[PDB]
């Protein structure tokens, strides 16, 4: 019974902690992706008050 | 902290574009324009995660806060 | 004491093992619990700003620069811009 | 005789108790990275979404 | 090193707390202190004024030398955990199965019985025999020398607390007419020898708890006295 | 090589011819448990 425990705990924790890196993984190029998008309306708004100017 | 820090990287910017011709010319009439001392505050600006009491304090999102208000404090001032 | 059984001490010790990884079970739980709970939150802002961004873009391919007119009243009857100010304290 | 057996006993408790300290190891220093990226995260996202108020108000008019 | 590092970490604490409980029943005064008023109590005049500028910068480095080294010193408790176990285990199967032959010998080989029943009961409590069972065709045990050669196993784990405490406990007492004069030369400083160096086993085999204990600066805050 | 060392190699020539700690243990174990429970007054 103390094999099994060990090796179901080892077992859970490794599965939990790789869904937790990839849920990391997958919000960080999410803001990756937003900023660039960000930046190009930025741009956009920049050049057009330039354009009234 | 906040404080500290955000007087101390102004210092170093007025001193960075202090002329330096001038610099001299002051120091040769005995009116030396002191150099700030360095400083090491690095460390306390890479901290995210300070482990105190079971919280975990981003002291780096804390000290942003304040130095924030203090450059828009600055720049309220020049206007 | 010192007088107890050799093999009884063993399987009580390993009683104490199996407990010892009942708690730690307890204790994973509950730091990805933590961790979870904080990337959810940002999630829901994520998601409330990626629709923010996607509306934007809507409203900023819109815009006519040689329509828009410039008002005067944008300084006297409207309020300037602020961005927050909010900030973390008494956190203990 | 149950001595020899007792060494045995206790080397493989040993053994288990050693496995269950870097289970606990690793959960620790995975708390401790996985904070600094939700730091990361959120001094990012807020930056982000600050931005976007500024733009925002850049296109649309104040309040009476 | 691990024993070294906590010895070290010891000292530093030591050095720490000393110091604050030396101020702490010599308050300071006018006399000794320009800054600090007759008027002031006497907690502060044991704390906050009891310190220059040199000295609690002096502090802070001590008790960050401790707390980092702690941190050094923790991420190391797996390799020095085992390497702790692997020498004790080897020290006490050395000393047991093999450095107590030839006392062993001469217990037999002369007529003392009390010194054979000792050496006999240290070696029953403790010796891990490679094949199971205590080696009877050895000369020794028998009286005479050797022509003989034991091959010690090596594991990883250390003794009871029970095995190690009657074992220092039976070799105190050969070496404390005593039992002590009917025992060789070099025999009674090979018993000194483990004696000596077993009084760390139980530390070092309990090391997470040892280095809590030799970096505790727990007592800084603590005021409920004053 | 001291004189001590000296004087005990002379002590050697004039030398020549010509079980109860399970219950100590007990003891000591006992008055342990008094020791922490002093801690807790
Ligand atoms: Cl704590
Ligand atoms: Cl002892």
């Amino acid at each position: 019974y103390t094999t099994q425990s060990l090796a179901s705990v080892a077992y859970l924790i490794n599965t939990l902690a790789n869904n937790v890196l990839q849920m990391l993984d997958i919000q960080a190029s999410q803001l990756r992706r937003m900023e660039s998008s960000i930046n190009h309306i930025s741009q956009t708004v920049d050049i057009h008050k330039e354009k009234v100017a | 902290l906040a404080d500290q820090i955000f007087a101390y990287y102004k210092v170093m910017a007025g001193s960075l574009l202090l002329d330096k011709r001038l610099r001299s010319e002051c120091k040769n009439q005995g009116a030396t324009i002191h150099l700030p001392p360095s400083n090491r505050y690095e460390t306390l600006l890479k901290q995210r995660h300070v482990q105190l009491l079971g919280r975990s304090i981003d002291l780096n999102r804390l000290i942003t806060q304040r130095v924030s208000a203090a450059m828009y404090k600055s720049l309220e001032l020049a206007i | 004491g010192i007088k107890n059984e050799l093999e009884c001490v063993t399987n009580i010790s390993l009683a104490n093992i199996i407990r010892q990884l009942s708690s730690l079970s307890k204790y994973a739980e509950d730091i990805f619990g933590e961790l979870f709970n904080e990337a959810h939150s940002f999630s829901f802002r994520v998601n409330s700003l990626q629709e923010r961004v996607d509306r934007l873009s809507v409203s900023v391919t819109q815009l006519d620069p040689k329509e828009e007119e410039l008002s005067l009243q944008d300084i006297t009857m409207r309020k300037a811009f602020r961005s927050s100010t909010i900030q973390d304290q008494q956190l203990f | 005789r149950e001595i020899h057996q007792d060494w045995a006993n206790r080397e493989y408790i040993e053994i288990i108790t050693s496995s269950i300290k870097k289970i606990a190891d690793f959960l620790n220093s995975f708390d401790m990275s996985c904070r600094s990226r939700l730091a990361t995260l959120n001094e990012k996202l807020t930056a982000l979404e600050r931005r976007i108020e500024y733009i925002e108000a850049r296109v649309t008019k104040g309040e009476t | 090193l691990a024993l070294q590092g906590l010895q070290l970490l010891s000292q530093w604490s030591a050095h720490v707390m000393e110091v604050y409980s030396w101020k702490l029943v010599h308050p300071t005064d006018k006399y000794s202190n320009k800054d600090c008023p007759d008027s002031a109590e006497e907690y502060e005049r044991a704390t906050r004024y009891n310190y220059t500028s040199e000295e609690k910068f002096a502090l802070v480095e001590v008790i960050a030398m401790i707390k980092g080294l702690q941190v050094l010193m923790g991420r190391m408790e797996s390799v020095f955990n085992h390497a702790i176990r692997h020498t004790v285990y080897a020290a006490l199967q050395d000393f047991s199965q093999v450095t107590l032959r030839e006392p062993l010998r001469q217990a037999i080989k002369k007529k003392k019985n009390v010194i054979q029943s000792v050496l006999q009961a240290i070696r029953k409590t403790v010796c891990d025999w490679e094949t199971g069972h205590e080696p009877f065709n050895d000369p020794a045990l028998r009286g005479e020398k050797d022509p003989f050669d034991i091959k010690v196993p090596r594991r990883a784990v250390g003794p009871s607390s029970t095995q190690l405490y009657m074992v220092r406990t039976m070799l105190e007492s050969l070496i404390a007419k005593t039992l002590r004069s009917s025992l060789e030369g070099p025999t009674i400083l090979d018993i000194e020898k483990f004696h000596r160096e077993s009084f760390f086993y139980t530390h070092l085999i309990n090391f997470s708890e040892t280095l809590q204990q030799c970096c505790d600066l727990s007592q800084l805050w603590f005021r409920e006295f004053f | 090589v001291t004189l001590e060392d000296a004087l005990s190699n002379v002590d050697l020539l004039e030398e020549l011819p010509l079980a109860r700690y399970i219950e100590q243990a007990t003891v000591h174990s006992s008055m342990n448990e008094m020791l922490e429970e002093g801690q807790e007054y």
